[PDB]
RNA sequence: AGGUAGCUCAGUCGGUAUGAGCGUCCGCCUGAAAAGCGGAAGGUCGGCGGUUCGAUCCCGCCCCUG
């Protein structure tokens, strides 16, 4: 269909608004999942008689994947970034 | 075992943990480094959750003939302990260090035994705990005696580490 | 001829990785274990690239073992 408006932008403002890898975790399923609208896209890509709208459809799914993976860098980030500081000691 | 003293001093030097890393110097020559591997290392190299290591060189290690001569008092000795309040990331070695400067030579022996934080103290702070062993080489040790050299030392602590004497 | 989850192995011959075993974690069991059941986590499907709207699957090169 036409989902450029209501599945990409309204999962890259739900990406972002995570602070929790498992808040993250959470949107992963709903909006990139198997069950996810973005993912009926492809389940139904076959059934169609592709040149003119895969590129478009497969640019859906490539700008909603960009949000999540660097999202999940960054949140994986700050976790790891965490762990070192909170496992300081005094080494004398 | 090579008849050196040694100080470790907070440093951060892959492999190693940067929280959890000490490099090791002889007077101001840095000699090696020790302390737990990185996390991020260990898990890209298949090791062991926590694994730790040292390196050290030895040949920046200087070669040592000491000829000790002990001071042995027979008099008995008076035993106080000191409990001081400082910043969480003041290094418990420069806290005693500084206990040691000011103690002076009545000061035989001083031992770190308990290190505690929690709402009794205050947030960013920690207590640590010394035990003091004091003795003279000519005389029985008074407690005054002691007490005197136990206030100087957390007198020193004080203007040294900005330690506070636990109330 | 094959390379598939951390390891050991089936499958999928262009458009939701079908799955197991061990291992790991987690509950039952034990004062705690082992063993056992029970369930979960766990898969750019060898690198480098093409072909294609889209490649674990087709084409080129190379690593790997018999
Ligand atoms: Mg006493
Ligand atoms: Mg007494
Ligand atoms: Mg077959
Ligand atoms: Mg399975
Ligand atoms: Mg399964
Ligand atoms: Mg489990
Ligand atoms: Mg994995």
């Amino acid at each position: 269909p036409e989902a450029l408006t209501t599945a990409v932008d309204a999962a890259q403002q739900a990406i972002a608004l995570a602070d929790t890898l498992d808040v993250l975790a959470r949107v992963k399923t709903e909006h990139l999942g198997d069950r996810s609208p973005l993912a009926l896209a492809r389940q139904a890509l076959a059934v169609l008689p592709r040149a003119e709208a895969g590129k478009r459809v497969n640019a859906a799914r490539n700008a909603a994947q960009r949000s999540y993976d660097e999202r999940l860098a960054t949140l994986r980030a700050e976790r790891d970034a965490a762990v070192l500081v909170a496992e300081g000691i005094d080494v004398t | 075992a090579s008849r050196v003293d040694v100080t470790l001093r907070p440093a951060q030097y892959l492999p190693w943990h940067p929280g959890r890393c000490a490099q090791v110097f002889v007077g101001e020559s840095s000699v090696g480094h020790a302390g737990q591997l990185h996390p991020a290392v260990i898990e890209r190299s298949g090791l062991p959750k926590g694994t730790c290591a040292v390196e050290l060189n030895l040949d920046a290690i200087p070669c040592s003939a000491p000829l000790p001569a002990p001071r042995v008092s027979p008099y008995p000795a008076v035993f106080q302990d000191v409990s001081l309040v400082v910043a969480a990331d003041i290094p418990a070695q420069a806290v005693a260090d500084a206990v040691r400067a000011g103690a002076g030579d009545l000061l035989e022996d001083i031992a770190l035994f308990d290190v505690f934080t929690g709402p009794q103290i205050g947030e960013h702070r920690k207590s640590l705990t010394f035990a003091l062993r004091f003795r003279a080489p000519d005389r029985t040790l008074t407690e005054d005696d002691a007490s005197a050299a136990r206030d100087a030392a957390v007198q020193s602590a004080a203007e040294r580490v900005g330690a506070v004497l636990r109330g």
